[PDB]
């Protein structure tokens, strides 16, 4: 379509959008597989992702693929996978699927008083 | 009773920063004086912040002293800055209020403060 | 580790800004408070009130309203039991009074008492 | 129960619910409780030393999204021994919902900044400094933003008086506007409101 | 000197220079009052922004802790002679937030005031009253034949 | 649902005339003289007044019954209800044995103009009534008892009584 | 130990024998509304407030009075007992005066805080009350037997506790008026007390009658010093 | 400073004339409701929130009413949400008013100030003739509103909203086309959409940055979504889209308006629960039951049930939300509000990056702050 | 409406409308400053029978909130609500 | 009708006057005290007492709406004529 | 009263020259209206 303006002040329209979002999603699918398995993260993220995939996949152009992806605009798909990716490095950072660190004391979540 | 520190791991590092924080005041307190045109000698806003530190030196929790230690930055940074006024910092030497009464005699003559 | 350990009791009085005057010199009190013998609902016996002394109210000049001179003469504070009153009590240094909280004894109400055939409980009328 | 009382949706508790499921199942590092209220709105209660790692998730997620801070607040409770009571409030435009995300913390124990995530709480939580006194980790630029330059304590707190511990007048004698100990003209009339029956018997507390 | 006094009040009283010094809702109902509705213009009010080149000032809003030396510096630049007029219940009495901790309980407190105009807010015709009263102040003034007492 | 605000050889040369010619300033200016000649809405004031209603709230008064008895009887609920904490009552049994007041003072400086009260009095004793051009010069002049507040609701009763009775069936 | 289990909103609970259903919701936790009852007074059981319904028994029952048996499951908040309750508040309002801002009760009376957290919101009565003549008992009591709801606490306090019976319920039905038939002196050394125990604002502390107000008083513990009990 | 809003203090590094640290020192109009609020029942609360923003004072109490009645479980009338909205609707004129005058006085066209405040006094009339104070109504209650409208009141509303269209149409001929007022809003202070929802703006900045979100279209109250009307959606995020936004926003409230005198029901105007609403003064002097609730209710307080929420309206200025949380008894246990104000000067550092000091003065103008909202 | 037609004329040509049609100052086209006294409706819960308070209590119906996690299969990843759908541009005034 | 303290005071209704030690009578010079010359009592003493045809009689005050709420008088007794206790208008029975 | 000017300027008052012992002539004030005339001049009803 070739869109002069996304809408959103400060956000540049991608040319190609289908590489990216490829090349956005086979990196995260790489970052996801150094989690290990029995985490919930892993397997929900790699879920949709990989569904995100093969909607990109299935379909070339770009309205339909804004109208069935309903992440409104491309733009917005890129970034929100961008983030995503972003999100997993930080994950594998923290390593939040072991249990709890400490248990709340009694009085700590009773309301009222 | 173990606690999560925030700046100060043991006792030492606190009274450093006490260090440091009485340093500071005692570097600003002639600029401080010069600047507000405050009416009053450098030695009585030195000894001023003399007195409020060993006022504040029955401490020996390393958080409760590093949070006076931040407190006092705050107010060094109030005062280093020119956000506060005259009466701002002159609030620290009361004026306008007469001697209180602290013999027993004098505070029953008075009223009924125990 | 991220941790230190410290060993000693918390004292905030150097924090919470108060006036020294009003630290050593105040008497709290920690009570569950009395019914209003008026009423018969119980639901305000069942938590602990932290409160303080009374000061001086005395009158205006102009009209005789209640002048104070106590900034603490409205505060009263609720907590769940008695611990945690008493660590609050003594965190900020507040020498305080603790009475203890007066459970009524459960009675034995008979109503066929009042229709005795051998004892002084028959009553006069109904 | 048509005219004069709320109407009870039950699709959205339920989906609050499903996503409460997912974030607790997501996270269970720091994820203490969730709980879904009456009125269908969810809340997230966590250790403070996760503050930040939930956070983030809630703002880089595609299941999330949660890109926006609405409120930040901090609750004083005296009777627990984490008196201050955190709590962020996140609203999710992709998605149209809102979250709340609570937590704890004492006096003297700091807490994890936000500002790495939302921008906002580089005021918010500054202003929490102003009124409670809870102290925040790694802050770019904390002072007190609501009370006066040269007021000492935290108005916020319960243990703090309604009316303050000094009064400004003007003075002639030193040409200044000076602090003086506070006297009122009329004291505060303190009211006891509270019916002594029972209130609610669905909120009934079991005894000792 | 009788008729001199008399002329000296006049030109005081017809030609009053407020300052813009608004700090709350009263500041709003203070535009209000300005509006072609009620046309303070007509009595000789224009609005100067500059303390040195006003005659009086409307103390419109709540006054708290943070705001006395200012109000304060603001009423000594003021040449005189000057004229306080408190307005609404927050600068006159503290009103809804006389028991806050952060609130001077009336700005009679940091500078002497001379009209007290009641309301929360009080109403722009309230308010031409008040000014109204204020000149009318200002022309039963007797400085020059007190001067010629003395 | 939503619409894009800012997002639209004889054209330039159009928009150079209005350049070199101020076209859209002399409209600017047209609209000003426009408005120089029509008809200012200033009320002369004081010889004339802004409209108000029926239930306008101003000057605190006291009413009274129509036999000369007054209407309060020290119930306590304006001052319980009061959000500024401006009325003080004290009340004490008079000589026949009525539910009278003793003091009922009003802070009309701590008043916040509300209406609680003059909806809470369950004899409509206290009215927020008609008078708003009362102001003072000194601040123990607006600081109300019971005798200045009775005289208030004997001066203005003529016009409270009808506003009431305009008003009573809103309520 | 001879504790039987009962039930209060199906959790268990155990009691002496002879325990009445509202000491047993008592010990769960819940106070269960009462006019005439009281703790240190004979039971009278003659104001239905108490009335409370066990399951699977098409009556409801006075909790006031009727001992519990085992495995008896009391539903305390189901839909009959709060028809109970309306309607008994609607009974007892039915003849009240108009009187709540010229009573001294006012703030701390029973009939006003159980028909708020009770009873309904509006009157279906649309006839004339009742009105029933003053007495005067001394110079302690002020007396208006108009808000009186014949509760029966004055007769049982008199001639149980004070032990002086002289008050009494003189009349058949709707003109039944808790008196002492003449021009006689109620003067005990516990007079006083019956004002604690009037639910409504019928009998009044004379000396502290139109005076104050419960919810603008301050509250201080002290002790007695006028005589040797403490 | 007049293009101060009487309480501000902007501390700024002018290197030159060109700021590169900008600093709004607050808290010069720090009252302490949200502790004074606490020492009050609900009944006694309500008109607390109708001076924190003196210019939107009726969607203030609309925010209020809703937390409690989203607490209490009720809901008003019909009728009682049909003249919510059409005031709130009333309030949105009166703020946008305000704000576009106050900005054009600021930046120097000093006209449409005096031409718009007689519409401004006849919005407070209406307000006189409905509740009987010209500024502070506390009309807008828990339960509905407090009195119903009075005869003849429609009518008059009916011609104001006639023939204000043509007032609107001056304006934007006075503004929009001028040469001087575009050279000052071109591309000053520009935001973009990520530092739009990571800056916690909310309203007509949104809006500005071409976000299409707006809390009467996503999470409708209690009337809204019975009502059509148009968002308008800026394209640069410059300080010219929000002012036409806010133009825009003057009409489609005129639509609103017009929708809403159009649609009014019969009915009732408050909640017909006794407990929570006051009854009647004529069924209070005959009723027992109705005059131990006005009591009851005039002196205690009604009781909400304990639990926290944090409700959120579309205020003129942006989202209004308040964080209400009650442990049972009659008066809050903590009040929090929180306001779009507070968000928008903490971006105003972001915003006025770069710009000469008449361009920081424009964007302190831009955005609309009151700053007894901002200190709370 | 007491000024002439030449001065009628010449506001409408230097402002480019009809001024006189919508006038900015009230007349006697306003509603009348006195009005008769109206009869208020009632509410839907004034009746006499079937009335019951405890039938339509609205405070009494709040519950507690329910917790779903307490500290004391392939499930699908869900979202808080479905996401919102595109907006319409409007057809009355699309400003295109 | 008001009394005259001989320190030059008039007293109010409620029997407040200072006394002529006091000095706060200080407040009153160069001004006026301002009390109300209507008292109550003396305008509500020369009612007249109305006779009714039955035992109670309900009084309102007058007016509906306007009034206090409405209360019932029972005039049972022979010897004192039934007070309201709002509007303090006094009934009574004609045997 | 002059029915032909717009709303406000529709009702008016020429105060007197003596009330209540002061010379009036130039010190009118806004508050030497009688009630009923209050009522009438503010625009609360259509009823002299
Ligand atoms: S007096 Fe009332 S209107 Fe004026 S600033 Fe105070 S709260 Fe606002
Ligand atoms: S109007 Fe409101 S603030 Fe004023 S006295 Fe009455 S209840 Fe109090
Ligand atoms: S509400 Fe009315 S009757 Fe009650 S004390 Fe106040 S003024 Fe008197
Ligand atoms: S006894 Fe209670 S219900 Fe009866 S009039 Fe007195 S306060 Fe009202
Ligand atoms: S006067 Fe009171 S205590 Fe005595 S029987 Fe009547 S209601 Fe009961
Ligand atoms: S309490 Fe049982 S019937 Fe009265
Ligand atoms: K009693
Ligand atoms: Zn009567």
């Amino acid at each position: 379509l070739l869109k002069k303006t996304t809408g959103l002040v400060g956000l540049a329209v991608c040319e190609t959008p289908h590489e990216r979002l490829k090349i956005l999603y086979t990196k995260i699918l790489d970052v996801l597989g150094h989690i290990p398995k029995n985490a919930a993260y892993r397997k929900y993220t790699e879920q949709i992702t990989n569904e995100k995939l093969s909607i990109v996949k299935a379909e070339p152009d770009v309205k339909k693929l804004e109208e069935q992806l309903q992440g409104g605009q491309i733009e917005e798909v890129i970034l929100q996978a961008e983030n995503e990716l972003s999100l997993a490095r930080k994950m594998i950072q923290w390593k939040p699927w072991e249990p709890l660190v400490e248990e709340p004391p009694a009085s700590q979540w009773k309301w009222p008083i | 009773t173990s606690v999560k520190p925030i700046f100060s791991r043991d006792m030492n590092e606190a009274k450093r920063r006490v260090r440091e924080l009485y340093r500071a005041w005692y570097r600003e307190v002639p600029n401080t004086v010069h600047l507000f045109q405050l009416d009053i000698s450098v030695k009585q806003g030195r000894d001023k912040v003399r007195e409020m530190f060993k006022k504040n030196a029955h401490v020996t929790d390393p958080r409760v002293v590093d949070l006076l230690v931040i407190k006092g930055k705050m107010e060094l940074e109030e005062t280093i800055n020119v956000w506060k006024q005259r009466t701002h910092v002159m609030r620290f030497f009361h004026e306008t209020e007469a001697p209180r009464p602290k013999d027993f005699l004098s505070k029953f003559y008075v009223g009924h403060d125990p | 580790t991220q941790l230190i350990t410290v060993d000693e009791k918390l004292d905030i009085t150097t924090l919470t800004g108060v006036p020294e005057e009003h630290i050593k010199t105040r008497k709290a009190r920690i009570f569950v408070p009395a019914r209003n013998n008026m009423q018969s609902g119980v639901n305000n016996t069942k938590k602990w009130k932290m409160e303080f002394d009374t000061r001086e109210r005395w009158e205006n000049p102009l009209m005789g309203w209640a002048s104070t001179a106590d900034p603490l003469s409205n505060l009263v504070l609720t907590f769940s039991t008695k611990e945690d009153a008493i660590a609050f009590a003594e965190k900020n240094g507040w020498s305080y009074d603790v009475e203890e909280r007066k459970v009524p004894k459960p009675k034995s109400k008979s109503y066929g008492a009042n229709f005795s055939w051998n004892k002084r409980t028959r009553v006069s009328t109904k | 129960t048509r005219p004069t009382v709320r109407p009870r949706n039950d699709v959205a508790h339920k989906q609050l619910s499903a996503f409460g499921e997912y974030v607790a199942e997501i996270l269970p590092k720091y994820v203490q409780q969730v709980q879904v209220s009456c009125f269908s709105e969810l809340e997230i209660c966590i250790h403070p030393d996760g503050v930040i790692p939930v956070l983030t998730f809630l703002r880089d997620h595609s299941n999330a999204q949660f890109k926006s801070l609405a409120d930040l607040t901090a609750v004083d409770i005296p009777t627990r021994q984490n008196r201050f009571e955190i709590v962020y409030n996140l609203l999710s435009l992709r998605f149209n919902s809102r979250i709340r995300v609570k937590t704890y913390t004492d006096e003297l124990t700091p807490v994890e900044s936000s500002v790495s995530v939302y921008k906002a709480a580089n005021w918010y939580e500054r202003e929490i400094w102003d009124m409670f006194g809870v102290f925040f980790a790694n802050h770019p630029d904390l002072r007190r933003i609501l009370t006066d330059y040269g007021f000492e304590g935290h108005p916020f707190r319960k243990d703090f008086p309604l009316s303050g511990y000094v009064e400004l007048r003007y003075d002639d004698e030193v040409k200044r506007v000076v602090a003086e100990p506070v006297e009122l003209a009329q004291e505060f009339r303190k009211f006891d409101l509270n019916s002594p029956w029972e209130a609610f018997p669905a909120y009934r507390q079991p005894p000792e | 000197v009788a008729k001199l006094d008399d002329l000296i009040n006049w030109a005081r009283r017809s030609s009053l220079w407020p300052m813009t010094f608004g700090l709350a809702c009263c500041a709003v109902e203070m535009m209000h009052m300005a509006a072609p509705r009620y046309d303070m213009d007509r009595f000789g009010v224009v609005f100067r922004a500059s303390p040195r080149q006003s005659d009086v000032m409307i103390v419109a809003g709540t006054l708290t802790n943070k705001m006395a030396p200012a109000l304060r510096k603001v009423y000594d630049q003021m040449p005189e002679p000057r004229y306080v007029v408190s307005m609404g219940s927050c600068a006159n009495g503290g009103g809804y937030y006389h028991y806050s901790y952060s609130v001077v309980r009336g700005c009679d407190r940091i500078v002497p005031v001379d009209i007290y105009v009641p309301g929360c807010p009080p109403t722009a015709e309230a308010l031409l009253y008040g000014i109204l009263q204020l000149q009318k102040k200002i022309k039963r003034e007797k400085r020059l034949r007190i001067w010629y007492r003395r | 649902t939503y619409k894009y605000v800012n997002l639209r050889m004889k054209s330039v040369t159009d928009r150079a005339a209005q350049t070199l010619l101020w076209t859209e300033l002399i409209r600017g200016l047209g609209m000003t003289l426009s408005y120089l000649f029509r008809e200012p809405a200033t009320i002369n004031y004081p010889f004339e007044k802004g409209p108000l209603s029926p239930r306008f709230r101003g000057e605190h008064a006291l009413r009274r019954y129509p036999s000369g008895e007054e209407r309060c009887i020290a119930c306590k609920l304006c001052e319980a209800v009061c959000p500024a904490q401006a009325i003080t009552i004290e009340a004490e049994p008079r000589a026949d044995g009525s539910r009278r007041t003793t003091r009922y003072d009003i802070d009309m400086t701590k008043c916040i103009y509300c209406g609680f009260c003059q909806e809470a009095c369950p004899v409509d004793a206290i009215v927020e009534g008609p008078n708003f051009e009362f102001s003072t010069e000194t601040h123990e002049e607006l600081l109300y008892n019971k005798e200045k507040l009775l005289n208030n609701g004997d001066k203005w009763e003529a016009e409270i009584a009808a506003n009431i009775q305009a008003d009573y069936l809103y309520r | 130990s001879n504790l039987i289990e009962v039930f209060v909103d199906g959790q268990s609970v155990m009691v002496e024998p002879g325990t009445t259903v509202l000491q047993a919701c008592e010990k769960v936790g819940m106070q269960i509304p009462r006019f005439c009852y009281h703790e240190r007074l004979s039971v009278a059981g003659n104001c239905r407030m108490c009335l409370v319904e066990i399951e699977k028994a098409p009556k409801v029952v006075a909790a006031c009075a009727m001992p519990v048996m085992k495995g008896w499951n009391i539903l305390t908040n189901s839909e009959k007992t709060k028809k109970a309750r309306e309607g008994v508040m609607e009974f007892l309002l039915a003849n009240h005066p108009l009187d709540c801002p010229i009573c001294d009760q006012g703030g701390e009376c029973d009939l006003q805080d159980q028909s708020m957290m009770f009873g309904s919101d509006r009157s279906r009565f649309l006839e004339g009350k009742r009105a029933v003549e003053d007495k005067n008992i001394g110079p302690l009591v002020k007396t208006i037997m108009t808000r009186c709801i014949q509760c029966t606490r004055c007769i049982r306090f008199a001639s149980e506790i004070a032990g002086v019976d002289d008050l009494g319920t003189t009349g058949r039905g709707n003109d039944m008026q808790v008196g002492t038939y003449i021009e006689k002196m109620f003067m005990s050394e516990l007079s006083g007390n019956i004002i604690d125990i009037c639910p409504v604002g019928a009998l009044t502390s004379k000396p502290y009658a139109f005076t104050a107000r419960p919810w603008e008083t301050r509250k201080t513990e002290s002790i007695d010093v006028m005589d040797a009990v403490g | 400073h007049p293009a101060a809003h009487g309480v501000l203090r902007l501390v700024m590094e002018l290197s030159g004339e060109m700021v590169r640290k900008c600093d709004p020192h607050i808290g010069l109009l720090h009252r302490g409701t949200e502790k004074l609020i606490e020492y009050k029942t609900y009944l006694q609360a309500l008109p607390y929130f109708d001076r924190l923003d003196y210019v939107s004072m009726m969607c203030n109490e609309q925010a209020y009413s809703l937390a409690v009645e989203k607490l209490l479980n009720i809901q008003p009338p019909p009728r009682a949400q049909w003249i919510r909205v059409l005031f709130g609707e009333i309030t949105r004129l009166l703020n946008h008013i305000m704000a576009v005058t106050t900005h054009a006085l600021d930046i120097g066209a000093m006209t449409p100030f005096f031409w718009m405040f007689e519409e401004r006094e006849k919005m407070f009339e209406f307000y006189e003739r409905v509740s009987g104070a010209r500024m502070h109504a506390a009309y807008v209650r828990p339960g509905g509103v407090h009195q119903d409208l009075p005869l003849g009141l429609m009518d008059d509303i009916y011609e104001f909203s006639k023939n204000f269209s043509l007032r609107i149409d001056e304006l934007e001929e006075m503004l929009t086309n001028n040469r001087i007022w575009r050279n000052r809003t071109v591309d000053i202070g520009v935001v973009t959409a990520e530092d739009a929802l990571n800056y916690g703006f909310s309203g007509v900045m949104l809006r500005g940055s071409g976000i299409q979100w707006d809390l009467r279209k996503t999470q409708p109250y209690d009337v809204y979504d019975q009502v059509e009307f148009d968002v308008p959606i800026g394209s640069r995020g410059d300080c010219y889209d929000r002012y036409l936004c806010r133009v825009e926003e003057m009409r489609q409230s005129i639509r609103i308006i017009s929708q809403c005198l159009n649609k009014m029901p019969p009915g009732e105007i408050k909640v017909d629960d006794a407990k929570v609403s006051p009854p009647k003064r004529a069924e209070m002097k005959t009723s027992m039951e109705s005059l131990i609730h006005h009591f009851k209710l005039y002196t205690e307080g009604y009781q909400v049930p304990p639990g926290a929420t944090y409700t959120a309206i579309e205020a003129p200025k942006g989202e209004f939300g308040v964080y209400l949380v009650s442990d049972g008894s009659s008066r809050p246990y903590r009040c929090k509000i929180k306001a779009p104000g507070f968000a928008h000067l903490a971006g105003l550092d972001k915003m006025s990056k770069g710009h000469m000091l008449a361009d920081v003065v424009a964007i302190i103008g831009t955005q609309d702050i009151v700053f007894g909202e901002v200190d709370r | 409406a007491s000024a002439t037609r030449l001065i009628q004329g010449l506001r409408n040509w230097a402002s480019g409308r009809d001024l006189q049609a919508k006038l900015q100052l009230r007349y006697q086209e306003i509603s009348k400053r006195t009005q008769p006294p109206p009869k208020l409706p009632v509410g839907p819960s004034h009746r006499l029978s079937n009335n019951y308070y405890c039938a339509r209590d609205g405070r009494r119906e709040a519950m507690p909130p329910s917790i779903v996690m307490s500290s004391q299969s392939e499930k699908k990843a869900v979202s808080p609500a479905p996401p919102i759908k595109r907006w319409e541009l409007s057809q009355d005034e699309p400003y295109l | 009708g008001v009394r005259t303290s001989p320190t030059g005071e008039k007293v109010t209704h409620t029997g407040q006057v200072y006394d002529d030690e006091d000095y706060r009578r200080v407040r009153f010079v160069g001004r006026q005290k301002e009390v109300n010359e209507n008292f109550a009592i003396d305008l509500i003493a020369e009612q007249p007492v109305s006779q009714v045809g039955s035992r109670v009689i309900s009084c309102d005050g007058g007016g509906g709406a306007l009034g206090h709420p409405r209360v019932y008088i029972n005039l049972d007794k022979e010897t004192k004529t039934g007070t309201c206790g709002y509007c303090g208008l006094q009934f009574r029975q004609q045997h | 009263e002059d029915n032909k000017q717009f709303f406000g300027r529709h009702r008016w008052v020429i105060y007197t020259t003596e009330m209540n012992g002061k010379n009036t002539f130039w010190d009118v004030d806004g508050s030497m209206v009688p009630p009923e005339w209050h009522r009438w001049l503010h625009c609360m009803t259509d009823d002299p």
